[PDB]
């Protein structure tokens, strides 16, 4: 998936193919269907969840006042996100850190945007995600065979890890 | 009849008891009470949805498989109508 | 480094065991001779962005839960 | 805008059936609006895929975007009629000429009626709680009054659609 990164569709032999480079292949494909089809819910309740813990963050001081503020907000999460499930689908951390993480920090504090906030923006998502990964719902609803994916849940949560080191 | 605008009403619930910021969007008679910190707000706009939002909504839903957490499953794989 | 074009990999996963009306002709490799035959991952690179509708909904939806203290 | 406070809010809740309680229900309702709307209508596109096929008539960003806006438009008059407990105004303003709209445009008639049914389900348990998430605190008590007036709505709107 690299040449993507620097439309790509992997099915039939070179999915066979993928399946057997990665640990866990499968569970760790029904791992990525559920946060990115999820998307806009994790995206939002992290954020909406910020805020209602911080309202400030929406006063006129707050640094998510206006729609324009908000959307780069949203947009940001949802950058992380998908970084994160990249990580998860190529079973390792490299693009996120260089692509994702690599000069962030001094960007939000050249903008003023919150370490707080995004601390626990990230948090909210992340508690998200391995929630979704260690999921215990009875098999009539849950989506996928019902299974241990423990493994997997550790693996996201240290990615997620990966994004709060770099911006605290 | 519906109008063919698409507005609907958008109602925003306001109970920020222990919230120290004064509003004064509401001009009417005073509570003396927890009513002075909640507040009920009503509007009747065009509901929209950008191209983009569909875009990406789309997207979330084209695996036709995944769902929230603890819900029943109805996915097929087929026509159903 | 970032490289501030806020562009990220969008992943979709095609589980299309049993689908018989997309014709699968995107991917154009070898066939399995199995399951995978059915199964399709995508990867794309684009710019996230976020519509001032979801921005406004989502507002909207903060200002309707900002937690009360008591 | 219109903003129902201080003693104007003490008149609204004396005025309706269990009013604080019914503030709750509605908040479990619109604070939820955009997961409510994504979960009905990608569960009517899971069950139907066709909806989304290049003939279907969700395919294209122009119809699903209208999609999405309609099941949130229908959402909002469900809240309304949960705020003012009744159902004039969504009858009224949102179902009153729906139903040949939807004929004469060819919106699926069981794909609005599975999509209302997912709203109904949805916001039932918010209402009660009972969802995965529990990000509205209330004090304990029983809601199933509420819970089966806002169904009541819901099945209204599947009447007129059906
Ligand atoms: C939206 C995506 C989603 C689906 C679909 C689903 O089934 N569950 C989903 C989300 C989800 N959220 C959490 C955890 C948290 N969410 C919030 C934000 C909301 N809480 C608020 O107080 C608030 C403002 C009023 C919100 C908005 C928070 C704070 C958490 C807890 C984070 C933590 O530190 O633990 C989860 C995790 C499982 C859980 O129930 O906690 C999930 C799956
Ligand atoms: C809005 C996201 C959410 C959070 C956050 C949360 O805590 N609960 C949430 C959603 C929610 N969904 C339901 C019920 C249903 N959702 C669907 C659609 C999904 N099933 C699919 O198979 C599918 C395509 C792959 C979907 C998308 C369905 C069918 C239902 C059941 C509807 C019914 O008529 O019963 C609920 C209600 C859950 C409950 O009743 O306990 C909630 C809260
Ligand atoms: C406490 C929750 C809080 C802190 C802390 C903070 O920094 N900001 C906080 C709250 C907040 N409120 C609002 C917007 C509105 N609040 C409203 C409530 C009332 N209006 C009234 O007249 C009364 C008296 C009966 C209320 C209880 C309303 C109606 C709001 C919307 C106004 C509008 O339509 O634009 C915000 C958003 C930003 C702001 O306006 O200050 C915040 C952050
Ligand atoms: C079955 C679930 C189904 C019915 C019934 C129906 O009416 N439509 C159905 C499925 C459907 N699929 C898609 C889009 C894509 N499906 C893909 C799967 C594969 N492509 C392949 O080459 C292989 C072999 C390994 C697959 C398993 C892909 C990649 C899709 C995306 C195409 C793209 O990015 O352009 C849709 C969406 C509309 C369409 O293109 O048919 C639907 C509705
Ligand atoms: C944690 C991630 C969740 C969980 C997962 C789980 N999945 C399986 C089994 C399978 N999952 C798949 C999924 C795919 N393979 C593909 O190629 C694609 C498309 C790209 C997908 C979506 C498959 C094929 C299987 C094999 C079984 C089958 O054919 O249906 C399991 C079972 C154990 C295993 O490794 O096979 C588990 C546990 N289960 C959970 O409960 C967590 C919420
Ligand atoms: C079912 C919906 C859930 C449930 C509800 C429940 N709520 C209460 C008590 C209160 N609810 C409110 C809510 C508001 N009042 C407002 O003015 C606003 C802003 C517009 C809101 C959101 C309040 C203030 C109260 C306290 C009232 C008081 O004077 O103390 C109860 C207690 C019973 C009652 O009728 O008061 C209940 C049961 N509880 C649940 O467990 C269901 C999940
Ligand atoms: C989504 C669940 C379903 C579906 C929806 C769909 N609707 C339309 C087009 C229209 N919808 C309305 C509805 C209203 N207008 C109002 O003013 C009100 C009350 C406030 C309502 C409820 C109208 C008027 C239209 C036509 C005009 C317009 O959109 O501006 C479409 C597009 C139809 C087309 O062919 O372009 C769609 C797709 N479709 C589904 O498949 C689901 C079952
Ligand atoms: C949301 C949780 C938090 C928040 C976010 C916020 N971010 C910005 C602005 C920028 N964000 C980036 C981030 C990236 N660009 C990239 O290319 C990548 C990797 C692919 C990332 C992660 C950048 C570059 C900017 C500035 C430039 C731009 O937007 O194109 C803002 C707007 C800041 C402003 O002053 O306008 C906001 C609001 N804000 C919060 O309060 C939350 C804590």
């Amino acid at each position: 998936f690299s040449r993507v990164v620097t439309a790509a569709y992997v099915g039939g032999a070179d999915l066979q193919a993928l399946k057997k480079f990665v640990s866990e292949g499968n569970k760790r494909l029904d791992a990525v269907n559920a946060i990115v089809s999820n998307a806009s819910c994790i995206v939002s309740d992290a954020v909406s969840g910020m805020i209602c813990e911080n309202p400030a963050l929406i006063s006129p001081s707050g640094n998510c006042y206006t729609n324009r503020r908000m959307a780069a907000c949203l947009r940001d999460a949802e950058i992380i996100l998908r970084y994160v499930s990249y990580s998860l689908l190529s079973g390792d951390s490299s693009v996120l850190e260089d692509r994702c993480l690599s000069g962030l920090k001094e960007t939000y504090s050249s903008l003023g945007v919150p370490t707080a906030g995004n601390l626990r923006a990230v948090g909210i998502m992340k508690a998200t995600c391995v929630a979704f990964i260690n999921n215990t719902s009875q098999q009539k609803k849950l989506s996928t065979p019902a299974g241990d994916c423990s493994a997997l849940a550790s693996e996201v949560a240290g990615y997620f890890d990966k994004v709060s080191a770099a911006l605290a | 009849a519906i109008k063919k605008d698409q507005k609907a009403p958008i109602i925003t619930i306001f109970d920020n008891r222990g919230c120290e910021v004064k509003k004064n969007n509401y001009s009417g008679a005073k509570a003396n009470g927890m009513e002075d910190d909640q507040c009920v707000k009503l509007t009747m706009e065009t509901i929209t949805v950008s191209e983009t939002t569909a875009a990406k909504k789309l997207q979330e839903f084209i695996g036709l498989k995944a769902t929230a957490i603890n819900v029943p499953q109805i996915s097929g794989v087929t026509k159903k109508y | 480094a970032i490289k501030k074009d806020q562009k990220a990999p969008v992943v979709t996963i095609f589980d299309a065991r049993g689908c018989k009306d997309h014709s699968n002709k995107e991917y154009t490799g070898a066939k399995a001779g199995g399951m995978e035959d059915d199964q399709c991952v995508k990867l794309t690179m684009e710019t996230i962005k976020v519509g001032d509708d979801v921005a406004a909904k989502v507002l909207g939806e903060c200002l309707s839960e900002l937690k009360s203290r008591k």
